[PDB]
DNA sequence: CGGCCAGTGCCAG
DNA sequence: CGCTGGCACTGGCCG
């Protein structure tokens, strides 16, 4: 086993040289650092450990050094560089698992201050090597009386660089150490520092496997990207911006602007007693003054002022107007404020009509910002991170919560407005394979887009047959649950009924239930009531639970004091999960079980396709283009693919499904078009 | 004896009335307006015969303000022949103001 | 006036 | 007590 770090002149989308590179050999125990006319040795010498059916670890390899290293062998030797994934071990992957309740930076991609909770201290340090190594230039750097630019500090090798290599190494190995000394996850009788790559898959927590498998595969979907649409969503920015400077015309006529206190530097006292009065606007004492053109005196005190016009997008203002206009909040915040959202805006009412009307201006001016913001002018939007290949490559944490879920973000492509919403058919249909034109025929690619089926419920059904012997899993397979549950509680659209039961499920007040299934809390109750009366086995799964992780608590002031058994729960492939709240527990167990399920699911899909003889990239027959929970998004050169992948996509959940032993059937639904409006 | 205007009131009752015009933007919330609405009182039975004491409340009115540039309260623009003569900010003494009268009238 | 940050509220699974 | 998440926009504070 070898522990290895590299340094390059830029992140993957455009690296183009290799600085250096160390290696730590544990057979050896020494420290090998490579300089930029080793390359072709590093490269050797990684190989080598492969030979051997050895294990290479990197802190983050699987997103950037492995895919990094290949990239830079074609380009500056014209070399064939493949490491393959069952020899990688990256540290990062493996940190995410076994301090899941921990929060991280994303290697710097995020400012630790912003964070909740403590943070792993080796994996911090290593996270923050890049601005430390910064700071360092520019110090060293003014120092000289030069001139700091862009990322210089990048641009060419030199020793302040290789020093940071080497200590990166020696962080990353005592954190290999710290994570390989957890029993849970590796037993001790083995000392997994000296053991080849097959022995370190198979004699550790299946967790282990599926966590690096995954990420392997999402770092290539990451590569992959997102065909993206940037004709039509600049079209549909022109649309929305118009619609925009409109309603604002209109809002602005009917709501006029007003004066503010601004930069008041003196509290305001009584002329009479001196009594300081603080709830009066500051004011300012002129000095100097007293024709005397100048409009000042001296003893002559004044309150500065400003001019302020309305602007739908605060939600001050408009609490404000309204107020003014007969309103009377009934809703307030910890802080005091009133409470102003399209729950409240829907059910405001006023005399003056124009105002009346003016709400619903308001509301739509709300929802329309919202789409520009996530589209064209929010510090993530759309047109931003549009790739130059036409495509965008979302970034993916594939173990960010705490149940075993991914993350996704820059920008979150799990956050795409659904196509029955206010303009989703636009924003979907910006995304898809026909938007991507294959590099020889030219011609578009087709979508297949799979979705696993009442995944979560399935999920209750197989943890509630030990009490209930199948029975809610017989029934969930006959026919659609969430329309089965529709017409049950009365309910309009299908996606409502999914929102009732899952909020239901996992303890939301008869409130709460109620305002979604939109009525008083005496509608939400009936229904909870109704339901948790059809299934008494919810009630002895929830005692289990408790009884398994709570020993007592209180209930001391705002906020929860417990004593735990045992603070966290086994996954369905032996992991931790942590339960950060007794009242969240079940969910914490569907979520974690729906996770795992889908996890191992798309990496059985893609390895299906890849026995069947297909190839995985755009210069291939297929690729995962997005992964949202429970749903893939994939690009197929042809019909007759898309065909295979959503027929594969079938398999694999059934394969999964017997893998654990699930006593509930597990079943996938897919679809094939042009884009994300068509296929979900 | 003191003028109250609205925003529509203001262009004849100050930009063409005859003579010289004193007006006052003052606001409830202000304590400086609060301490010189006195003052005005007086002011206005006094020059009730070469001045006439007008007050605009900007929160009641909050177009014809913006087009004068305020910028502190009270403002006192002092207005003749439909245009700004002089004017002085912040909540002058009744000794103070007469003089900034006295000295423009 | 742009960076930091709390308070709020919406988008998806 | 819905819970997991990301993220945008307002408004107070400060170099
Ligand atoms: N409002 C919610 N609260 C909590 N969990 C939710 C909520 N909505 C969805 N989930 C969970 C359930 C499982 C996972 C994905 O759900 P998804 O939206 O695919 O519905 P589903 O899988 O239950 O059924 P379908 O066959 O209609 O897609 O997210
Ligand atoms: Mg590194
Ligand atoms: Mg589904
Ligand atoms: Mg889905």
């Amino acid at each position: 086993m070898i522990v290895s770090d590299i340094e390059a002149n830029a992140l993957l989308e455009s690296v183009t040289k290799f600085h250096c590179g160390v290696i730590y050999d544990y057979s050896t125990a020494e420290y090998v650092s490579y300089r930029p006319s080793d390359f072709g040795a590093y490269l050797d010498a990684l190989e080598a450990e492969v030979a051997r059916g050895g294990l290479i670890v990197f802190h983050n390899g699987h997103k950037y050094d492995v895919p990094a290293l290949t990239k830079l062998a074609k380009l500056q030797l014209n070399r064939e560089f493949h490491l393959p994934r069952e020899n990688c071990i990256d540290t990062l992957v493996l940190s995410r698992l076994i301090h899941s309740n921990l929060k991280d930076t994303d290697m710097g991609l995020l400012r630790s201050g912003k964070l909740p909770g403590a943070l792993e201290a080796w994996g911090y340090r290593l996270g923050e090597m890049k601005g430390e190594y910064k700071d360092d230039f520019k110090r060293m750097l003014e120092e000289q009386g030069e001139e700091y630019v862009d990322g210089m500090e990048w641009w060419n090798f030199n020793e302040e660089m290789m020093d940071y290599n080497v200590q990166d190494v020696v962080v990353t190995k005592a954190l290999l150490e710290k994570l390989l000394s957890d029993k849970h996850y590796f037993p001790p009788e083995i000392d997994f520092t000296d053991v080849g790559y097959t022995t370190f898959w198979s004699e550790s927590l299946e967790a282990v496997d599926i966590e690096h498998r995954a990420a392997w595969l999402l770092a290539k979907q990451e590569r992959n990207g997102f065909p993206f649409d940037t004709k039509a969503i600049e079209e549909l920015y022109v649309e929305l911006a118009a619609r925009r400077s409109e309603l604002l015309r209109k809002l602005t006529e009917t709501f006029g602007s007003w004066y503010q206190p601004k930069g008041g530097t003196e509290m305001f006292c009584h002329p009479r007693t001196g009594k300081p009065l603080p709830k009066y606007p500051r004011i300012k004492t002129p000095k100097v003054g007293g024709l005397d053109t100048r409009e000042y005196v001296a003893g002559a005190p004044y309150t500065p002022v400003e001019h302020v016009v309305f602007n739908p997008s605060s939600r001050d203002h408009i609490q404000k107007k309204l107020q003014e206009a007969g309103w009377v909040p009934t809703k307030y915040t910890d802080k005091g404020a009133p409470v102003v959202d399209d729950e409240v805006l829907e059910g405001v009412r006023v005399d003056d009509p124009e105002k009346q009307a003016a709400i619903d201006l308001i509301k739509e001016y709300l929802m329309i910002q919202k789409r520009i913001g996530q589209s064209a002018e929010g510090d993530k939007a759309w047109l931003r991170y549009v790739a130059e290949d036409g495509k965008i490559h979302g970034s993916v944490n594939p173990n960010g919560a705490v149940t075993g879920r991914a993350t996704h973000a820059f920008p979150n492509l799990a956050q795409i407005p659904g196509v029955r919403s206010p303009y989703g058919e636009q924003c979907r249909a910006a995304f898809g394979a026909e938007h991507h034109l294959d590099g020889i025929t030219g011609k578009p690619w087709v979508q297949a887009g799979i979705d696993a089926s009442g995944l979560e419920l399935r999920c209750l059904a197989h943890f509630m047959a030990r009490f209930d012997n199948g029975e809610y899993a017989h029934e969930i397979l006959n026919g659609d649950i969430h329309t089965k549950n529709q017409i049950a509680a009365e309910l309009p659209t299908r996606d409502n009924a999914k929102t009732f039961i899952y909020g239901f499920l996992y303890g939301a007040g008869d409130e709460a239930i109620g305002q979604i299934v939109g009525a008083g809390k005496e509608r939400g109750k009936e229904l909870k009531k109704k339901f948790l009366e059809n299934t008494p086995a919810i009630a002895a799964l929830r005692e289990s639970i408790q009884q398994t992780l709570v020993e007592s608590s209180q209930w001391v002031a705002g906020e929860q004091q417990v004593k735990w058994k045992r603070r966290w729960i086994k996954g369905l492939d032996g992991r931790k999960v942590h339960v950060r709240s007794p009242h969240a527990a079940l969910n914490t167990l569907l979520q974690s079980a729906g996770a795992l399920i889908c996890k191992l699911w798309i990496i059985k899909t893609e390895e299906m396709l890849v026995e069947k003889g297909l190839k995985h990239g755009w210069d291939g027959d297929f690729a995962y283009m997005a992964w949202v929970h429970d749903e893939i998004q994939v690009g197929c050169r042809t019909e007759e693919i898309a065909q295979v992948v959503i027929e594969t996509a079938q398999e694999a959940m059934r394969w999964v499904g017997d893998h654990w032993n699930f006593r509930c059937l597990l079943d996938t639904e897919g679809k094939m078009g042009p884009n994300w409006a068509i296929c979900h | 004896k003191i003028i109250h205007l609205t925003d529509d009131s203001f262009d004849t009752d100050v930009l063409k009335a005859d003579g010289a015009i004193l007006v006052d933007f003052w606001a409830e919330w202000c304590g400086p307006c609060k301490m010189i609405a006195p003052i005005l009182d007086e002011i206005a039975d006094e020059y009730q015969g070469k001045l006439t004491v007008a007050k605009l409340n900007i929160d009641q009115n909050p177009g014809t303000a913006p087009k004068y540039g305020i910028r502190g309260i009270p403002t006192l623009l002092l207005f003749k022949n439909g245009e700004v003569a002089a004017t002085k900010v912040g909540a002058l003494s009744k000794g103070q103001l007469k003089e900034f009268l006295d000295a423009n009238l």
